[PDB]
């Protein structure tokens, strides 16, 4: 556990950072599916 | 990635985006 | 970063609007003040201040801004095609 | 305490580890390097616990230990940002 | 750090649960 304790630092970063990449994908995806329901209801 | 008309789109993006310069 | 001593709110809010304005089209049938609307608005603003914190030049900053607008169209569309 | 402990059951540990530290649903999150960088730390962890613990129990203590470190340090970030 | 007792009891509870998980019949 030399070297481990900093690695234990990046892991963790990268982990959250894709963390907030997914949250942020889910977003997308809803925001998306919205404009989709909206276009659908306008149209008929 | 895949789309031959990609760059030119991208272009076109980056055109619409700096005509907002000229609009103010 | 320098070049943000050359751009300015007013800019800022007005390609926002033309982020969103790229993604959905709209001649305000009332859907501005629907909220998906404005989750949109929201999403465009958030993607706006990514690039404008990334960008290390106005380029730049227009390219990512573009990239980003024509990956969203891109999805859009499938999806649209999907949904029929 | 080696003679009681299976191949399949420290995989299955170090999956235990994954899930703990960084619960995923998703699929395409699996195949990011991020998750291959955390599934290969799990094996490192696993593997030195397994070398160093003298008991079933110990290793169980020290791989919780780990995790919990882990886990304090995700969620201190977490709340930073 | 008050709490770490009982989450690493947890933690260890949750990996012991491993054992009794692999099994056929």
């Amino acid at each position: 556990s030399a070297p481990e304790d900093l690695l234990v630092e990046e892991l963790v970063d990268g982990l959250l950072s894709l963390e907030e990449e997914l949250k942020d994908k889910e977003e997308e995806k809803a925001v998306l599916d919205g404009l989709l329901s909206l276009e659908e209801e306008s149209r008929g | 990635d895949e789309d031959p008309e990609k760059e030119k789109r991208i272009k076109e993006l980056e055109l619409l985006l700096m005509s907002t310069e000229n609009e103010l | 970063k320098g070049w943000h001593e050359h751009v300015t709110q007013d800019l800022r809010s007005h390609l926002v609007h033309k982020l969103v304005q790229a993604i959905f089209p709209t001649p305000d049938p009332a859907a501005l003040k629907d909220r998906r609307m404005e989750n949109l608005v929201a999403y465009a603003k958030k993607v706006e201040g990514d690039m404008y914190e990334s960008a290390n030049s106005r380029d730049e900053y227009y390219h990512l801004l573009a990239e980003k607008i024509y990956k969203i169209q891109k999805e859009l569309e499938e999806k649209r095609r999907s949904r029929l």
